[PDB]
RNA sequence: UUGGAUAAGGUGCCUAAAUAUUCGCUCAUGAGAUCCCAUAAAAGGUGUUGGUUCAUAUGAACUAGCCCUGAAAAUGGAUGGCGCUAAAGCGGA
RNA sequence: UUGUUUUCACUUUCUCCCCGCACUAAUGUGGGGAAAACUGGCUUUAUUUCUUCAAUUAUUUUUUUUGCUGAGGA
């Protein structure tokens, strides 16, 4: 009593207007506040404006109530129990290696590049300048060649 | 604040918020050129703002309306007067700040191809509930006697066509510059290659 | 090319004032890329140079600089209070000032 | 300190029972007065 | 009873509370000034030494700021000679400001005046 | 911990009795439990209710112990119960209440903002009664059932709020409203 | 007040729909359908092999939670009307002068005369692509039609209000141009 | 006099400091906006929300916040002005 | 004139089944039941740096970068 291929295909072809299901078990990165830069899995929904987010202790960020007004969550998801506590929280996360599949998206790659570019020292800043100098030299010579 | 001058696209911008930001910038000393002032939005119904402007219009010096408040129905002049109302124009410094502002309808000649900036703190899409009523400064000016709205629109569409063509050329130039980067990279020495990759270049 | 910078840009706002009352001992200064009190606190010991030009020569040069330094942050939007050897003339409001990298 | 925290459990659970029974008698009196 | 009744009449113009040992020690060590001169000629002076404390109270065996905090905190047999000996503390405004001097500390709305009890320690060390 | 998000309430329980007199040799000891902004405010409110419900005040009331009794687990998820009584500009009215937060401390505060915003009832005009616990299927409020629904979702009609550091004044182009 | 409010429409079998940017593009039999609804916050779920439209409002508070109801019955009636033409039932009315009609130009620029004997010019228009024309059964009847609800409805709306007279008591002077009932082709 | 920190009061611009955070309410074709203070009533209110009460997810009656009517004056005109509606309004935190 | 005890009704799930049999917002749902309990809590064991050890208060010891001031001359 099931419909198979059409059920599989038209759902993918639906192209819904909103995404990133807010089901408990997601992950998140706060956008405003002292925690803007720390990761937290999503726990449940307490009210329309407040939610609860909680990073894995490997990330090292606690179970906390935050308004939905400050949020830009993650697309991943784990399958914990509703009463899953922080003995299974540290297991469900390394069971799937949930974080790794986000820092290969465009925003995550951009964030990592920006972070390490900020952490760059003066010598590697000069190395970047020198590499761009050589690259520009090569751009110019082969642009003259292309004629 | 630290530029020679800032060109601001006033389309979809709330009048008072835009005027306050511009006035503070002018007082701090940044020259501002406001373009497309006829697309400024004002919260509240068009009839509401029409009533407000008629209340302003019925206001004049009884003895001699020549001395009375000039009404300046062009939308650019409306934005200019709103900005002037938010700075101390009676003082020398305030007068300098006021004169450091240029307002235009549409985009005149030396603003076709300088970057137009936007103040998100004054955008309608971020400052007004979608279910709430707003008006358009060009329409309000046309209702109170500006009668140059259509000509500005027809000039704007020609500008749109010119910009469309030149952006279409620019994207081809940019993607050619990108595809020459690809083999400018792998011909470069590995120690510079690795630095460029790991620093996102 | 030439003329290395090694200093940060600032703009001289008015004095440290209230409504209709001024205290010319401290001048408010806004720094280029600072917008928070926490970031403004990063510049405290730094010297501030107000470099202006005169109409005629004074030591064979047409340029005079007056010195001060940032004493504290003002507000929570990256505005600092600076104390100068002599009070900043109000004609200098909106002018460019140098937040030097030393000490 | 296990014994001390056990005694504090006793002290606070006495308060919890007291609040619960105060609730119980309040509800009983309200239900009696309901009609 | 007497001091509490007389304080109740100035209740809306003051805020008072329980000092605690660290706060009274801080008050005496960094804000403690003493009346040194002869009778009615006192000439306010910061402590800076135990000599004047011993001169006015040593014959009464309370010589020393060590002895004198131990007398102010625990309201011992000598207040007439310690509280009176101390000059009135001249405190700075609070570092983070008041809430509303107009309203009571006990009102649901923010306010300042009244008995803070133990909550006066943070106010004191913020005004110190 | 976020201080901007936080309220300022902890648990108190301070034990005493009305003053024993020669007239009444052994007055019974008594008890009551509420929360407010701080312990002294709670004591003032307790004595106000003592004066209003019985005949005793600070002048004829004393105590014999005091403790702070935190909850069993602070970071739980709870469903507790209180009731409200408030006076308006022309009368007095009452109802019950149960709102969901983490625990007891902040359970009171969400209602004060609600009452101030909807009926302009200042905190001096509101009395809360009888802290207890409530069930989940017994809610008669249009919202609180789907709080404990088996599975629920809504989108992110969020309007962005970013750090003051990145809340820059001049933007290159107009931002959008989809995110994620 | 709650969070998700929506209706599962039942798409008529005689149409085929699609969605883009709150602009629904549909095809029935008489033609194709689109409309500007950008005054309301509206999202859509859609299927075609399994069909049915869902127009959904998120966090709809009750003041605007009736925009949905309007459109949910409206668009559901839209495809039905474009399939089977909606026919109201209007009678031209006259107590003394039987109405004079100079219907020039192919249902466009309709005229009215013989209404209180003014013997002047009067003409109220309608929507293009919508017919309001004489029923050959009875001269006193003009059958309306169309494909859209509003198409068949303003064309019956703009008319009752076009040739009104002055200084006569409607309680006894029963002049009008009546619209009574609704039927379909 | 030099620094610091505050009171009252404010932090959209005028104007130094929040287009701060957080939770509700309100759309006004004469909205509203700080004690004194610079006017407003009786009477009408199925919008919101919590209500409260009773009748077998089903009807009313009340009740109270905001908004509207009631609400008309003379030189042109004043929440101080500009303006403000995802408030820069009202009630809190 | 109170203590005291007893009675049932609750919770995890991507468990599964059946009916509407797809009616799900979902890789399901509205209704009726079987499942273990991968939830959880409980009692232990050696360790807290694998991972938490918080918050408040009392009592103490420091620390980064820095503004202003230098009376006196025993």
């Amino acid at each position: 009593v099931e419909l198979t291929e059409e059920e599989k295909l038209y759902i993918s072809k639906k192209n819904l207007l909103f995404k990133r299901f807010v089901e408990p078990g997601r992950l998140c990165l706060i956008e405003y506040g002292p925690y803007a830069g720390k990761l937290c899995f999503i726990v449940d929904i307490v009210t329309i404006t407040r939610v609860i987010v909680d990073g894995a202790f490997i990330t090292g960020v606690p179970r906390m109530v935050i308004p939905l007004k400050r949020l830009k969550l993650l697309k991943e998801r784990i399958k914990i129990n509703k009463n899953c506590k922080s003995g299974f929280l540290r297991k469900t996360v390394n069971s799937t290696k949930v974080l790794e599949e986000f820092n290969n998206s465009k925003l995550g790659k951009k964030m990592i590049i920006k972070k390490k570019r900020d952490e760059a020292t003066d010598f590697e800043r000069f190395q970047v300048y020198f590499a761009k100098r050589e690259l520009k030299k090569k751009m110019t010579t082969i642009k003259n060649k292309k004629n | 604040m630290y530029k020679k001058e800032y060109v601001i696209d006033c389309k979809g911008h709330l009048l008072g918020r835009l005027a306050s930001l511009i006035a503070k910038e002018l007082l701090n000393g940044q020259r501002i050129v406001a373009v497309r002032c006829e697309d400024i939005n004002i919260s509240g119904s068009l009839y509401r703002n029409k009533l407000k402007y008629q209340e302003f219009l019925r206001l004049r010096t009884n003895t001699n309306p020549k001395k009375g408040p000039l009404h300046l129905r062009e939308p650019s002049k409306i934005l200019w007067r709103c900005v002037r109302g938010m700075l101390p124009h009676k003082t020398y410094k305030g007068q300098l700040a006021l004169k450091k502002l240029k307002v235009c309808v549409g985009m005149p000649y030396p603003y076709d191809k300088k970057k137009k900036y936007v103040l998100p703190s004054a955008l309608r899409a971020f400052r007004l509930k979608k279910h709430r009523r707003y008006c358009r400064l060009g329409t309000l000016s046309s209702r109170v006697g500006w009668n140059y709205d259509t000509l500005v629109k027809k000039n704007e569409v020609l500008r749109k066509q010119v910009s469309k063509a030149y952006y279409k050329k620019k994207v081809n130039n940019l993607n050619e510059k990108k595809e020459i980067k690809t083999e400018a990279l792998n011909l470069i020495n590995p120690e510079q290659r690795q630095v460029l990759e790991n620093f996102g270049y | 090319l030439q003329a290395v910078r090694l200093y940060e840009k600032g703009v001289i706002l008015g004095y440290k004032r209230s409504q209709r009352n001024q205290d010319p001992n401290f001048t408010l200064i806004s720094i280029k890329n600072v917008n928070t009190k926490k970031h403004a606190q990063f510049y405290v010991g730094k010297r501030v140079a107000y470099v202006y030009r005169t109409t005629k020569h004074h030591d064979g040069v047409k340029i005079k600089c007056i010195w001060g330094k940032v004493c504290r942050t003002h507000g929570n939007s990256g505005v600092i209070r600076a104390k100068f050897k002599t009070h900043i003339p109000p004609k200098a409001f909106g002018d460019r000032v140098r937040i030097l990298m030393y000490p | 300190k296990q014994i001390q925290k056990k005694e504090l459990q006793k002290i606070n659970h006495d308060y919890y029972k007291g609040v619960a029974k105060a609730v119980k008698k309040k509800k009983k009196r309200e239900e009696k007065k309901a009609k | 009873k007497a001091t509490k009744e007389m304080l109740k009449i100035v209740e809306p113009y003051v805020t008072y509370g329980y000092p605690t040992l660290s706060t009274v020690r801080k008050l005496l060590y960094k804000r403690g000034y003493v009346r040194v001169g002869k009778v009615r000629r006192y000439a306010r002076k910061k402590i800076q030494d135990n000599a004047d404390i011993s001169k006015h109270l040593g014959k009464y065996n309370v010589h020393g700021i060590e002895d004198m905090v131990y007398q102010l905190y625990t309201c011992g047999p000598v207040f007439k000679k310690v509280n009176n000996f101390l000059w009135a503390f001249k405190l700075k405004p609070p570092r983070k400001g008041f809430k509303a001097k107009r309203h009571a500390f006990n009102e649901p709305r923010p306010g300042d005046w009244g008995n803070r009890e133990a909550h006066i320690n943070e106010l004191i060390n913020r005004m110190i | 911990i976020d201080n901007s998000l936080n309220t300022n309430i902890h648990q108190y329980h301070i034990v005493g009795r009305a003053i024993p007199t020669a007239k009444d040799k052994n007055p019974n000891v008594y008890r009551m439990c509420i929360f407010a902004k701080n312990d002294t405010n709670a004591k003032s409110r307790f004595w106000y209710f003592m004066k209003k419900i019985n005949k005793l005040k600070k002048s004829n009331g004393e105590l014999l112990a005091c403790e702070q009794i935190k909850e069993r687990f602070p970071l739980r998820v709870k469903n507790y119960g209180v009731l409200l009584r408030y006076d308006s500009r022309t009368g007095t009215h009452n109802m019950y209440k149960e709102f969901r937060d983490t625990t007891k401390e902040g359970a009171i505060a969400q209602l004060y903002s609600e009452m101030a915003g909807r009926h302009r009832a200042r905190a001096s005009s509101i009395n809360i009664i009888r802290i207890s616990e409530i069930s989940s299927s017994l809610v008669r409020r249009p919202h609180i059932k789907q709080l404990l629904k088996r599975r629920l979702r809504f989108p992110a009609l969020h309007l962005p709020t970013l750090q003051k550091e990145y809340r820059k004044k001049f933007a290159s182009k107009r931002p959008s409203t989809y995110r994620m | 007040k709650t969070i998700v409010s929506t209706q599962k429409v039942l798409i008529p079998e005689g149409v085929k729909v699609a969605i883009n940017a709150r602009k629904v593009t549909v095809s029935g039999k008489y033609g194709t359908l689109r409309r500007s609804f950008r005054h309301l916050p509206i999202d859509i779920r859609l299927n075609k092999l399994k069909k049915y439209i869902k127009v959904v409002m998120w966090f709809g508070v009750p003041d605007s939670l009736a925009c949905i109801r309007t459109v949910c019955t409206h668009l559901k009636n839209m495809f039905t009307g474009v399939t089977k033409k909606f026919l109201y039932k209007m009678r031209l009315v006259h107590a003394h002068f039987p109405i004079n009609s100079n219907i020039v130009d192919n249902n466009t620029r309709i005229e009215i005369r013989n209404y209180l004997g003014e013997k002047s010019v009067r003409f109220v228009k309608a929507l293009p692509g919508v017919v309001i024309e004489k029923s050959p059964n009875v001269k006193d009847e003009i059958y309306v039609s169309g494909a859209d609800i509003e198409n068949v409805s303003l064309t019956a709306a703009l008319i009752h209000q076009s040739v009104l007279c002055r200084n006569k008591d409607i309680r006894k002077f029963l002049d009008g141009i009546y619209v009574s009932e609704v039927t379909t082709v």
